[PDB]
Formats: C-alpha cells, sequence, structure tokens
C-alpha cells in the first residue's frame, strides 16, 4: 500500500476485469431458488453459491478443487470468490457517463466548446451533430 | 387540527377517487345491459387505502400503555 | 430533451397524418407492391439493372409507408400501454414493448381482412405488452403459464371476495380453481414480491432494514476454534494409537484428505487385503472405543 | 419508577452475529450488537496518539473476516495476537468504485503491490 | 361518511347515459368481539354496506342493489 | 441536408456522436489556441479559457485517453455486494441495484432486438434514449428530473448514492465501524473506588 492510483476506466480495462458477460435479467428460479444461467447471480461468471459446490452437482467435494466442470462451467472454489468476481454488460449502442457531465464545469471541463444545453439536447436524442465535414472537398 | 375523523375521511376519499376512476374505466370498456352495480365497483382501493392508512402513517401511532396517563397524553 | 422523458416522446410523435379507409388500403396496396418488388429482387435470376432499381425504389416507398403506419399507430400503442401501466413496469418501457408488438402486427397485417387496422393491431399490442409484463415485471422471474395461473387465481379470488363479502376459505378457492389446495398454497407463495433492504426501518430514520438481518455464511469464531481444537485433539488421540492403525483409520475416515477411502481402497497403497484392512479397521474402532481414548472426545461430540 | 430500567439497557458482546453486505458487526441489543466506535471516538484516539489501539479497534475487532477467527484462536490458545490484515469494507469500496468506471488500482512504490 | 359518498356524483360516461347513485350507507354489528380481536390478531372492524342505484336514460329503468365495500376499522 | 447533399458532411446523433468527436478530437491544438487566447484576451472569456485550459492540460499530460467519458461496457457489482438474501416466511430481501441492473439489461436486450430486424429511426432513437436514461440511473439515480422511484414509495438507491452522504460507505463503514468485545450500560456513582 503505497498509492491508490485512480483514473478513467477504459472499455478494454472493463473487459479485463470481467470474468464473463451478463446476457439476461434472470436472477433465480422461482422454484429451485438457485441462480440462473448467464444472468445476475450466475455461478458460471461470479462464483459458486456453496463452498466448492457446482450447479450440476458434479465435483461437489472440497478434495478436487480448482477445476471447472464442463457441465455448468462453475469453477469450484470458496463462496467468498463471489464477493470479489465481477462481470460486465455489453451495450449495443454507446452511452455517456452521467458523472462527468451534468455537473459543475470543473468535471465536464468544457472539453468540447459546447454549452450544457447543447449536450443535454444532443446525447438525449433531441438534436444532431455534424461530426465531420470535408470542408476542403466542399471548397474545391 | 385534523381530528382522526378528518384523517380517515381524507383517506377513504382518496380510495373512493381510485374507485371512481376504476368504474369509469370499466364503463368505457363495458357493454350496455350487462352492467349491474354489484359487478362494476371494485372494492380493492378503499380497503387497500384504509388498511395502508394505518401503515406508513406518521399519525397512526402504536399506543403507549405505560400507564393510564401515558394513554391520555 | 427534458425531465419526464415520456413528454418528449409524446412530442416526438408530433403531428402525423391519421389514415382514413382509402388511405391505408392504398398504403397497404403499395406495401405489397414493394413486397413483391423485394421478392423479385431476392431471386437469383438476372434482372435488368433499371428494373432492379425500380423494384428497390418501390420497396423503399413501401418502407416509408410502413413507418407512416407505425407513427400513426404510435398513439394507439401508447393508449394500450396506459391500459397496463402501474404494474411494476415503467410506462415508457410498456410503450416500447407494445411498439414491438405493433411492428409485429403490421408485419402480419394486410387489407385482405375486411376490417380496420386498429381492431387487428390491438390483439398483438396486448399480446406483446402482457408477454413483457410476465417476463420482466417481477424481480424473481415467473414462467408465463405460472403467471396466468397466479393472475387467474388472484382475479377469481377477488371475485369471491366481491360476491361473498368475506375472505374465502382455501378449500372453496381450490375447488373454484378446480385444482387441489396444495397448488393453491404453492402459487399463493410464488406470487409475492421482494421487500427492499434500503428502506427506513421506521424505528429510527437513520436505520435501514439491510442493517438488521444476520448472515449465515459468517464463520462463527467459537465454532471455528472449537473445530480446530477438535482436529488437534483427535489427531493427538490417533497419534496415541499405533502408526499403522492410526493411518488406516485416518484414510478410512479421511482425516488427511476430504475423501475417505473404502477398506479395499485403503488396501492398495498400504499393501493389505480388503478383509485384512477391514479387520484392522474393526480393531481401530474398538481401540478408540475403550474408555481411555473416549473421555476427551465425548464432550466435543 | 421510570421505564429506564437497567435490565433493558444492559448489553454486552464477546462475538456474535455480523452484517452481510459489510462484514462488520450488526447493531442492536436483540442481536448481540457491538457498540459503535464512531468518528469522534477515532478522533479522540488519534488525539491520544494511540495508533495500535485504533488499528485493532478498526481491523481485528471488526471488518476483517480473516482476522476474527485468528484472534479468537490466538486468545484461547494463549498465542500472541497476529498481525492485522486489510479490512473488508475497503475492499467493498474498491470494487464499488471499480463499478463506476474508475480503475482504482492499489500500487506499490516498486511496481505492483502485494495484498 | 355520507358526505364523502354524496360528494361522488353519479358517474357519467361521454354519452352521459348511465348513472350510479350512492344514496344510503349503513353498518352492521362487528362479527368479532373486541377481546376476540385482540387475542386472535384480527383488525376490529364491521361491515359497511351502501345502496347503489343504476339509472340509464336509454333503458329508462332504475335498478337498485346493495353493495359492500369491505371491512371498516 | 442529407438528401440535398451527402458524402460531404458526416452527421450523427446521441452519445455515438460524442464518441466519434472525442476519437477525432485534437486537444493539443485546443491547448495551443487557448494559450494564445489567454496571452491576448479579456473579460469572462479569459476565465472560460482558464477552465478549458485546466481540463485539457490535465487530460493531455495524463496518458489515459479522453474517450473514457463514454463508457461502452458497464461493469456489474459482484452479487454478494447486492444480496438477494433468502428471508424467512417465503419472502425475499433485495437491494435496488438488482432492479437497476435488470432495467439496463432489459433495455439493452430490447435495443439489440430492434437493431437485428429492420426498424425505423424514431423507435431505435427512443430506445437508445431509454438505455441512456437507465444507465444514468444506475450510476446516479435522481441527478436529472424525477428519480427512478421503483416501487413508488421512495427513490431507488444508486451506485454513487451508497458512496455519499451521512449514510454513505465513506462516513459510516470506513471511519466509524462497530466493534466486538464491547458493551454498554447505565452508570452510577461509587465513591469508594
Ligand atoms: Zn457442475
Amino acid at each position: 500500500f503505497d498509492e491508490l492510483r485512480i483514473g478513467l476506466a477504459t472499455a478494454d480495462d472493463i473487459r479485463q476485469w470481467s470474468h464473463g458477460e451478463v446476457k439476461k435479467p434472470e436472477t433465480i428460479n422461482y422454484r429451485t431458488l438457485k441462480p440462473e444461467k448467464d444472468g445476475l447471480f450466475c455461478e458460471k461468471i461470479f462464483g459458486p453459491t456453496r463452498d466448492w459446490e457446482c450447479y450440476c452437482g458434479k465435483y461437489k467435494r472440497v478434495r478436487f478443487k480448482g477445476i471447472i466442470c464442463e457441465r455448468c462451467g462453475v469453477e469450484v472454489t470458496r463462496a467468498k470468490v463471489r464477493r470479489e468476481r465481477m462481470g460486465h454488460i455489453e451495450l449495443a449502442a454507446p452511452v455517456t457517463h452521467i458523472w462527468y457531465f451534468k455537473g459543475v464545469p470543473s468535471r465536464l471541463g468544457y472539453l468540447l466548446d459546447l454549452a450544457p444545453k447543447d449536450l443535454e439536447k444532443v446525447i438525449y436524442f433531441a438534436a444532431y451533430m455534424i461530426t465531420f465535414v470535408d470542408e476542403e472537398r466542399r471548397t474545391r | 387540527i385534523r381530528n382522526v375523523g378528518e384523517l380517515i375521511q381524507n383517506q377513504v376519499r382518496t380510495g373512493l377517487a381510485r374507485m371512481e376512476r376504476v368504474v369509469r374505466e370499466r364503463m368505457t370498456t363495458q357493454d350496455v345491459e350487462a352492467i349491474t352495480p354489484q359487478t362494476l365497483i371494485n372494492i380493492r382501493p378503499v380497503v387497500a387505502s384504509i388498511k395502508e392508512f394505518f401503515g406508513t402513517s406518521q399519525l397512526s401511532q402504536f399506543m403507549d400503555q405505560n400507564n393510564p396517563l401515558s394513554g391520555l397524553t | 430533451a427534458t425531465a419526464d422523458p415520456v413528454k418528449d416522446y409524446l412530442k416526438q410523435i408530433g403531428k402525423v397524418p391519421l389514415l382514413n379507409a382509402e388511405q391505408e388500403v392504398e398504403l397497404a396496396k403499395r406495401i405489397e407492391a414493394g413486397l413483391f418488388a423485394e421478392d423479385k429482387l431476392a431471386n437469383s435470376d438476372k434482372l435488368a439493372p433499371k428494373l432492379k432499381r425500380e423494384l428497390e425504389i418501390i420497396a423503399e416507398d413501401g418502407r416509408r409507408a410502413k413507418n407512416h403506419l407505425l407513427e400513426a399507430n404510435l398513439r394507439l400503442v401508447v393508449s394500450l400501454a396506459k391500459r397496463y401501466t402501474g404494474r411494476g413496469m415503467l410506462f415508457l418501457d410498456l410503450i416500447q414493448e407494445g411498439n414491438l408488438g405493433l411492428i409485429r402486427a403490421v408485419e402480419k397485417f394486410d387489407y385482405t381482412k375486411g376490417y380496420k387496422f386498429s381492431t387487428y393491431a390491438t390483439w398483438w399490442i396486448r399480446q406483446a405488452i402482457t408477454r413483457a409484463m410476465a417476463d420482466q415485471a417481477r424481480t424473481i422471474r415467473i414462467p408465463v403459464h405460472m403467471v396466468e395461473v397466479i393472475n387467474k387465481l388472484a382475479r377469481v379470488q377477488r371475485q369471491m371476495l366481491q360476491d361473498l363479502g368475506r375472505e374465502p376459505t382455501p378449500e372453496e378457492l381450490a375447488k373454484e380453481l378446480d385444482m387441489t389446495p396444495e397448488k393453491v398454497i404453492e402459487v399463493q407463495k410464488y406470487g409475492r414480491e421482494p421487500i427492499s433492504l434500503h428502506t427506513p426501518l421506521g424505528e429510527d430514520g437513520d436505520s435501514e432494514f439491510g442493517d438488521l438481518i444476520e448472515d449465515s455464511e459468517a464463520v462463527v469464531p467459537a465454532d471455528a476454534v472449537s473445530f480446530t481444537l477438535l482436529q488437534e485433539q483427535l489427531h493427538s488421540v490417533l497419534d496415541t494409537l499405533s502408526e499403522r492403525e492410526a493411518g488406516v483409520v485416518s484414510m478410512r475416515f479421511g482425516l488427511t484428505d476430504g475423501q475417505p477411502k473404502t477398506l479395499d481402497e485403503i488396501g492398495k497403497v498400504y499393501g493389505v487385503t480388503r478383509e485384512r484392512i477391514r479387520q484392522i479397521e474393526s480393531k481401530t474402532m474398538s481401540k478408540l472405543r475403550h474408555p481411555s481414548r473416549s473421555q476427551v472426545l465425548r464432550d466435543y461430540l | 419508577k421510570l421505564h429506564h430500567l437497567v435490565d433493558d439497557k444492559l448489553h454486552a458482546r464477546s462475538t456474535g452475529p455480523y452484517s452481510m453486505i459489510t462484514q462488520q458487526p450488526l447493531g442492536g441489543k436483540a442481536q448481540f450488537g457491538g457498540q459503535r466506535f464512531g468518528e469522534m471516538e477515532v478522533w479522540a484516539l488519534e488525539a491520544y496518539g494511540a495508533a495500535y489501539a485504533l488499528q485493532e479497534l478498526l481491523t481485528i475487532k471488526s471488518d476483517d473476516v480473516t482476522g476474527r477467527v485468528k484472534v479468537y484462536e490466538a486468545i484461547v490458545k494463549g498465542e500472541n495476537i497476529p498481525e492485522p490484515g486489510i479490512p473488508e469494507s475497503f475492499k467493498v469500496l474498491i470494487k464499488e468504485m471499480q463499478s463506476l468506471c474508475l480503475n482504482v488500482e492499489v500500487l506499490s512504490s516498486d511496481g505492483m503491490s502485494i495484498e | 361518511l355520507e358526505e364523502i359518498f354524496e360528494e361522488i356524483s353519479p358517474i357519467e360516461d361521454f354519452s352521459g347515459s348511465m348513472s350510479l347513485t350512492f344514496r344510503d350507507h349503513r353498518f352492521e354489528p362487528p362479527k368479532n368481539s373486541i377481546d376476540e380481536c385482540k387475542d386472535r390478531d384480527f383488525t376490529y372492524a364491521a361491515p359497511l354496506f351502501v345502496t347503489a342505484e343504476f339509472t340509464n336514460n336509454e333503458t329508462g329503468e332504475i335498478k337498485s342493489q346493495t353493495v359492500f365495500m369491505g371491512d371498516f376499522p | 441536408l442529407r438528401d440535398r447533399f451527402g458524402t460531404y458532411f458526416d452527421g450523427s446523433m446521441g452519445a455515438a456522436a460524442l464518441q466519434k468527436r472525442l476519437e477525432s478530437f485534437d486537444l493539443d491544438e485546443e491547448a495551443e489556441r487557448l494559450r494564445e487566447i489567454i496571452r491576448t484576451g479579456k473579460g469572462q472569456k479569459k476565465t472560460r479559457a482558464l477552465k478549458r485550459l485546466k481540463v485539457v492540460s490535465a487530460f493531455l499530460q495524463t496518458s489515459n485517453s479522453p474517450k473514457g467519458m463514454v463508457l461502452d461496457c458497464v461493469p456489474v457489482i459482484p452479487p454478494d455486494l447486492r444480496p438477494m438474501v433468502q428471508l424467512d416466511g417465503g419472502r425475499f430481501a433485495t437491494s435496488d441495484l438488482n432492479d437497476l441492473y435488470r432495467r439496463v439489461i432489459n433495455r439493452n436486450n430490447r435495443l439489440k432486438r430492434l437493431l437485428d430486424l429492420g426498424a425505423p429511426e424514431i423507435i431505435v432513437n427512443n430506445e437508445k434514449r431509454m438505455l441512456q436514461e437507465a444507465v444514468d440511473a444506475l450510476f446516479d439515480n435522481g441527478r436529472r428530473g424525477r428519480p427512478v422511484t421503483g416501487p413508488g414509495n421512495r427513490p431507488l438507491k444508486s451506485l454513487s448514492d451508497m458512496l455519499k452522504g451521512k449514510q454513505g460507505r465513506f462516513r459510516q463503514n470506513l471511519l466509524g465501524k462497530r466493534v466486538d468485545y464491547s458493551a454498554r450500560s447505565v452508570i452510577v456513582v461509587g465513591p469508594q473506588l
């Protein structure tokens, strides 16, 4: 513990943190009370609900730890891993972080010389932008 | 001072307002000659409000029976 | 671009031309014209370039008329989204799901039916909206047919309360549903919703519910330390026994490794026969059963 | 005789339940809840200069899952207390601030740090 | 109670053809005794009935029927 | 504009336009011209240039690229930190992050569905707007207009909402924690001590 470096988390970094990808709003089967597949709480991505236990029941014992059963893809380990492992959601269309905008101008920074009304209108789908013009082409 | 009568009256009034909206919506989506007062009114809002009146209310307080004077106070 | 985005959505609908009978039937006519145009274009046989461009243009005009129809029916779909608002799904989300149903309906609508598009569409709109409500409203997902079971039992029970003016008994409800009481209780328990931890406890404003319910995954220090002391005492007790006897009982009960080995399973590394190892297993169990090596382990249970 | 009887107020805790989202002990008397060592208490302790006591009151005696069983075992066995680890609430914070797209990376002077 | 009932005028659709009059309200004795309610965890309440009259100009008929809106604490 | 003339002006809408602009941004030239403006400038324009220089220089010196403004992938809190803990009585106990993640997942999936099939511009634009609104809520519920009330009784909690205020993680679970081996009781005077 010498320095807690903090900065902007790029998309590649977020992908690096993720151990999978969430693809459903599923949380838990209403009957089995167990996590579903590839949704929130999924054991394949975050971790096993029970210590060293998988979902299918193959390889439940503590003996043969540190393996991934091909059936449900759960890596047998301590349940505490769920408190650490994190996933990520892919968005079809990009969005903009609420924090850096919609605030004081020391965080938005006027990085683009556009008034807050302009941004509020444009990133929320109320007005267009001319991203790029071939002005030399138009002039020739 | 909104004595308890006026409080419960306001709550049942809100409930009957929801009942009025529900019966009007039902009227807009119901055919004539199959309509009776028994069927059209949904009693859910009034009961749900007079029951949620006691809950989540800063005015419906758990009575304190430490002694008769705590009760009166 | 304003708070309450549904207002901006309604303005985004704006003013668009509502379609009277001849208008939408002609629109559908050139819709199917563009349909056959793109069908002909899709075929592999060679067509003249100008004819292909004409077919593409007709298909494009059909597309434009399609979006005209969708913007016209935006008002109907938002009305039908009103009709199912206030059931755990945000109003604009219901509007969007109904719009998905609308694009389905237009994809399955034509003038061959002697009826207005409004009558035909509403079925698909309600279908998409109710499917979305069933599959995305509740925190704990409920299958669609459980969803219809629970809503059926709920509405009929409401009718029972309305008629009899009193809470119906479970058996009467069970016979009315035609199922048995156990299914009634099952669906009744399955038809709940979670309560949020981040709610004021109400005992005090600062306190919240998520800070009053204890966990089970915590390792109780007393239990962990008692287990460690049991491990040490038991291992010492086996060390009291002979080396071979202690070893064989350990493998038979897996003190060294989480998987105990069967008697024959012990008779491979040690080089003893399954009945021989069995006989010493019986011998170990006896020896640890004498009162000498029993006082210590009785209390640990 | 008022209703502030001692039997109601009297509470104590060696070790008992704990919270879930953050592993620190839970509050209240009905659940064997430890008293709160709030901000002003650590202000007073820092004023005294007693840093080791603050470290144990903040890591060993709560908010460290690896440390609690260790300290219980050390006391009952008589062995000296072990070195405190990193608390768990800070890990919760690190993950949470990593969920806002801030790459809060703990670093050492010589490259990556060991945790 | 009768005031809040009378406040809700009979509902009129866009055609204004039909109307629901809540003329009279009434009570019945509660089913559970006060001591019973306290012991068995029942909200002390009694029924509250009201006579709803459906009247439609198109039908030119009046149909009266009593309805029950739920237990009243 | 598009119909009368294309292939000359490239136009876009929404956060994707911001991503493109930041990708094509040349902040060094902005810093240079703003330095020139400060060298010869007057009025509040000078103050605006001062703030702009502050931020652009802060970004230029740092290695991390500005495109981090627009997040493409949303990280998810580990499940134990948002527990759907079983509760006695057949009931449940859930944290609001579950709700917000459910909403953003729903809206992303539905946007994907719309993009897969041929869909107009109006519906896809509105859907992207709802996606942006949902993500806004997850990171900061209540920073624009009404908050995402969820059940309706109260605004839903948010990622940053846990990280702020009297009840925030910082001032309640890192500076002042509860402690084991402690007790409390009424106090009386005993002089003989
Ligand atoms: Zn498995």
